[PDB]
């Protein structure tokens, strides 16, 4: 339910080692998957931010943690990294000019038109 | 529930239905001409 | 020659054409139409019941 809402501060892995009836042993691979989510939504969250003020969220605070999730996101480097790819694709919407693919479904409404007169 | 008459069922396939697809080919061949003599009141 | 008329028509015409040729007598091209009186309407438009270039009747008449 923390994960789906988005917070990745009352998370809980302490509610998970009051059961130790080998739900112990999941939690090791599940503070993977908290990183990796943290850092998915990142890459849709800037079009462009300072590394500094985005490493401290990310929990991240050596180059070598940065470089390891980097990979998985496409992101460049280590303090560096390209958060950017995920916007980008919301600007195509601008254009006009090439007509066909933009209008869409020219064949379908006039083949159905045809037959109903 | 099950159907009544089962001599008429299993006989008819070979009878009626036989004899009856030619009738039926002329009256397909009356439906598309109505459409093109429709169209063709039109003009 | 085309799709449309079978009827072109022309005016004799003179002019120079260089690529190493000298002045040339051709025919230049006028475009022509379609046209008619009322006599001859009357007649074409009666016998007439074909498919045409379009008669016009419904909106699939038109993309033929």
């Amino acid at each position: 339910q923390y994960l789906m809402e988005g917070s990745y501060n009352k998370v809980f892995l302490a509610k998970g080692n009051i059961p130790a009836e080998s739900y112990t042993f999941f939690i090791d691979i599940l503070l993977d998957t908290i990183r990796d989510e943290i850092a998915g939504c990142i890459e849709k969250a800037y079009e462009k931010i300072l590394f500094a003020e985005a490493t401290r969220i990310l929990f991240f605070s050596t180059p070598k943690k940065m470089t390891d999730y980097a990979k998985k996101r496409g992101w460049l480097l280590g303090p560096n990294n390209y958060y950017s790819f995920a916007s980008q694709q919301q600007k195509p919407e601008d254009s006009t000019i090439p007509s066909t693919e933009l209008a869409r479904q020219v064949i379908e409404y006039a083949r159905q038109l045809e037959m109903i007169v | 529930s099950f159907l009544g008459p089962e001599p008429e069922d299993l006989e008819d396939l070979y009878s009626r239905y036989k004899k009856l697809q030619q009738e039926l080919e002329f009256l397909e061949v009356q439906e598309e001409y109505i459409k093109d003599e429709q169209k063709n009141l039109k003009k | 020659k085309d799709l449309g008329l079978p009827t072109e028509a022309y005016i004799s015409v003179e002019e120079v054409h260089d690529d190493g040729t000298p002045t040339s007598k051709t025919f230049e091209h006028v475009t022509s139409e379609i046209g008619a009186e009322e006599a001859e309407e009357v007649g074409v438009e009666h016998l007439l019941r074909d498919i045409k270039d379009t008669t016009v009747g419904t909106l699939s008449q038109r993309i033929t």
